[PDB]
């Protein structure tokens, strides 16, 4: 079986550089040559306990492009967990007797890991667990960085905005740190800084990183400018000063930008990216969202189909 | 006083010259502007007048004036010379400057530019919102 | 390609008499001869930002009868537009990188037209935008009028109820006005009258129309009695006197009705049609709802399949 | 060159058009001449407004000191300058200004705004008659 | 007539040193021998548009100890301003045809000032207007300081807590600055610092003040330690990190205090003063409250009587 067959996909921290490349290599192939029936006779649960547009709809679209059926909910309010007091554990215990894989998003950190302890032989794919991990975001992100830079090694990467609560940048930083010679610029209000467990991990691998108070400092040297939304629904009331985007990228900020540089954003954006950026050749957040289809197809393929696709 | 190069908007009816400055944001430039309000005409009796240096108006831009000063004359000037004269003709559309009066139109909430189809209705001018498709008299459709 | 291939379907006012007949002709064919795989390998978004029973379920049913897959939501509250502040434009910008067509209903007028400006080459089908247009309602309505009258020309058509806010009658009146010699009776409280842009359009084509204060006046001469619901969720508080149906059709009102005449209603009804009407041979609102399947199949076929079906 | 009326000279660039709106100057039948972005010996660029048979209200001249401190007001009679002065700054300004304190009672209630004006260095301070807060005329004139 | 007869009492800024000494002398006398009939035949409005325990109850008790009657409300929700949309102006316009004086507290800065524009010959007493002024609080504060310290000049005064929104310390700092050689110590979080307009006033009169990040820095130095509550009902959401008391006084922090030092607090306290302080000889916030009676009686007698002999 391929290395990822029947595997839980919970945290980038559990995956190796080889696993990530495997996903990417499979994504390339299916994009070039769709296999509309690879997952025929699979039924897959799509269980979203907090809000989603991109992650849920692209996952479900991926399932249909590969021929799988889909069941689930986009809202927990009409599940028996929502109305009758049922635990998440019992919820996973019954659903795992129905389907071939469980895609789940949840507002509490650790939820995906928990489901893993009740799902038997049914793989769980983490579509995001509180402010912890978002591994499939990282997969599409890597695919996008690869697509536009030609490599994943020796890059200058700025991450801007809410780094404390961004499950996106927790996962992505851990992933890039598995590759050689990448450099990090972290642009956050002090209250929403990148957590210490990420920084320690970087120091352990001798990876270079530094803090900056503006985008303009690093604009000249960045290959990837990764903008994020302030995670207001995760914020403590004591952190309410940071609700407003502290850094707003506009088209004029891009004057000194390298021709190769792309602006990425896991979306949705509020105002951290002004609309005038949309038309500039650096804007790639929509192309990025679209790459979600290829990354998520690949992931489903590898988890549910024992043989390497080709 | 006479300009060497640019546009002179002559024969603007009274009390309109100032609206045109406000609406099409004509004063948002470093170019020398000259304005005469309440001038005698004889062809009109009283008129307003706007001269803008080193600035030119396309036929469409000239057309947007038809809503407010239909009998106006737009003189293109180069080298102290009138090199072209044109008159506002009613345009097909008016974009950006107006605001749809339907409160439930998507144009208010979203990052799009306003847009109306222009038609002659009786002795009035009716504006049809590109988005909500409701139609209004130009009188009741505000600017911004 | 057929005239409607890859077209946006936003407003009846954008379509010609030939386009409408094309839909109807295709509907006839697929009803006679279902093509269960015509849209195999299509994935289609069903995006409903306000409530629906008939329009959403029949559209989705149509998609499945033709072999397409379906993704979307029936409620905006758990989209990233609902919880994270995302614009409709950005919502359409990402979804249009997933699917082959977007069916959307929205509470603001113009929403479908907007999506069209962000959806690239992905066609948008308007399932209703505020009180503006409801083009697929009109398609099924025309199919129904055709089915029961044998023609779409030279008909006497009454429309009753809330004409100001009825997207149904805005679309339908514009459509019938594209055919020859039809006559209109408008039966509305003054506060909810047919808008002036519809009346002007009729005058321009020299079509006959008049206002009436009761159903009974016109009952003798109508071929189609099109009843509507007061659109209370669209009403201004100043129009709250009209919440209650001003005109209630009952079985006894139908004594002087032509044998050929049908009672139509886009549904749901509140009390504007008493239940005793249901059993009379003039009642056709349920048959009408059922024709939604054939009209919507046809539309999907023409928009997503380049060749004329036969 | 007018015969009798007012010439507001040395108006800073981009301010000339504001004064036109704010003082509703163009709401007259009186002949008016306006030069925007004119070359200036002492300013480089300036705006200029001429109004025939017309003079400013003390209300209008008082407000002018805030908008355009360096502006000159000329009163002409019989083709000749008769009064020429920089507009004298008052200490109270009524009606035209809006307190930037959002919790000020002046926002909800039928009273005219009112501010006490003073200070040099850079900006000038406006003190709200109601909330007693004091602000830079920069923050206030960003109404 | 006495200098305060028929005068509005809106802001300490409109009162002289002599005016404050007059209220204090009058308070001392009324505490010594009561004038139970001094305000006989007077009717006084007590109009509280936001919450109060001490200010409204001491005001009304003071009225009764002087023989006046009281009308009013402690909540606006059942006035015509609360249910019928009446303006504050009209409210003052009618109430001033009824009563001999108006005591008012209101959530908006300026409300008392505005009231004087509609109350004609009826005096207005500001019981607090938003975060602006609290003049009667300052009268009792000064009285208490005078009582315990024997003087109002050459004091070392520390004010702790929310100095930005504390209308108590705005009024009190202004009053103490009308006396000679007082020294101020401001101990506050940055986001809730003493406003610049108060500081500028201190600078103009050549009064020494300094900033300190802890109470202990000044404990040995202070004659008056004035604690305040965080004004949560006035915070902008951006200031929610300051909701909790930053400085907490406990009995153990008083080991190096001057023997004559008194701890004041206009009250209510949340957690900024621990209950183990209450039994120490430095606690004086309840005796301070108690003194509201004599300062408010004094103010009322001086405003409504041409002169008194005592
Ligand atoms: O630059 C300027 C300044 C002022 N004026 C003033 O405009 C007024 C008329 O000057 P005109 O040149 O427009 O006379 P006219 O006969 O051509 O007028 P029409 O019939 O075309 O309407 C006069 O008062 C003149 O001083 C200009 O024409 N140009
Ligand atoms: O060099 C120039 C030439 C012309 N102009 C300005 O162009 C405007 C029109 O120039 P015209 O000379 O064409 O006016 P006109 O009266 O002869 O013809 P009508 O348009 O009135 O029918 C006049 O107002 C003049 O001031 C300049 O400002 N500078
Ligand atoms: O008869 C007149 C005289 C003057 N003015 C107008 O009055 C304005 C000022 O009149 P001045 O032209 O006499 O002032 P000045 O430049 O000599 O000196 P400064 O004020 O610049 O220090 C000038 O801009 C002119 O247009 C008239 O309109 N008519
Ligand atoms: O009516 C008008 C129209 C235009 N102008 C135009 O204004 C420009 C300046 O005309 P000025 O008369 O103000 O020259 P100035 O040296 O006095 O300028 P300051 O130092 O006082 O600031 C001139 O170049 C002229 O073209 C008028 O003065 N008056
Ligand atoms: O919410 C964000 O800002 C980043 C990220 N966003 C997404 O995954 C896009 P969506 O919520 O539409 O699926 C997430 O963590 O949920
Ligand atoms: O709501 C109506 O009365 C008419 C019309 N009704 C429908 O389309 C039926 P449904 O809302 O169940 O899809 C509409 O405009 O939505
Ligand atoms: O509320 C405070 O913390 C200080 C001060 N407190 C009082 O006046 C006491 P009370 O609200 O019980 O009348 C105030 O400004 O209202
Ligand atoms: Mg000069
Ligand atoms: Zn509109
Ligand atoms: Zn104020």
């Amino acid at each position: 079986a391929n290395p990822l067959y029947q595997k839980h996909i919970i945290s980038i921290n559990d995956l190796s550089r080889d696993d990530l490349n495997l996903v990417l290599a499979t994504a390339a192939k299916l994009k070039a040559n769709p296999q509309p029936e690879l997952l025929k006779h699979k039924v897959i649960a799509s269980c979203f306990f907090e809000a989603s547009t991109r992650t849920r709809l692209s996952f479900e679209t991926s399932m249909h492009r590969l021929g799988a059926s889909v069941v689930g909910f986009s809202d927990s309010a009409n599940t028996s967990l929502g109305k009758k007091g049922e635990t998440l554990a019992d919820t996973i215990s019954v659903i795992s007797t129905y389907v071939d894989a469980i895609v789940m998003r949840h507002p509490q950190e650790g939820a995906a890991r928990l489901a893993t302890e009740f799902s038997g032989n049914v793989p769980v794919l983490n579509a995001g667990d509180g402010s912890n991990q978002h591994p499939t975001q990282t997969l599409l992100d890597l695919f996008t960085i690869q697509e536009t830079q030609g490599r994943l090694d020796n890059l200058h990467v700025a991450m801007v905005g809410d780094l404390k609560y961004g499950r996106t940048v927790h996962s992505l930083t851990q992933a890039l740190a598995k590759f050689d010679g990448n450099r990090f610029y972290f642009i956050a209000p002090d209250a929403l800084a990148m957590p210490q467990y990420i920084l320690d991990m970087l120091d352990e691998k001798g990876i270079a990183w530094s803090l900056h108070s503006s985008i303009e400092e690093v604009m000249a040297e960045v290959d990837i400018l990764y903008m994020t939304r302030v995670q207001k629904e995760r914020l403590d009331p004591s952190e309410y000063a940071n609700v407003k985007a502290q850094f707003v990228l506009r088209a004029s900020d891009l004057h000194n930008a390298k021709a190769n540089m792309k602006v990425l954003h896991p979306l949705p954006r509020v105002d951290e990216i002004a609309t005038d950026v949309d038309k500039t050749p650096h804007a790639w957040y929509f192309q990025q969202a679209g790459n979600g289809i290829f990354a998520r197809q690949a992931l489903l393929a590898l988890v549910l189909n024992r043989d390497l696709v080709l | 006083e006479a300009i060497k190069r640019g546009t002179v908007i002559d024969h603007i009816p009274a009390q309109i010259g100032f609206k045109l400055l406000s609406l099409f944001k004509l004063t948002e430039t470093d170019q020398r502007i000259t304005i005469g309000l309440n001038l005698p005409s004889g062809e009109m009796g009283r008129k307003d007048l706007i001269k803008i240096e080193n600035t030119f108006l396309s036929e469409d831009q000239v057309d947007q004036l038809a809503l407010y000063a239909p009998q106006a004359t737009v003189n293109r000037i180069d080298n102290y010379e009138v090199v072209g004269k044109s008159r506002p003709s009613l345009p097909e559309r008016i974009d950006n400057v107006l605001v749809c009066p339907n409160s439930n139109c998507i144009s208010h909430a979203e990052p799009v530019s306003s847009s109306f189809a222009v038609r002659k209705r009786a002795n009035d001018i009716a504006l049809k919102c590109k988005y909500c498709e409701k139609e209004f008299s130009h009188n009741v459709v505000l600017a911004n």
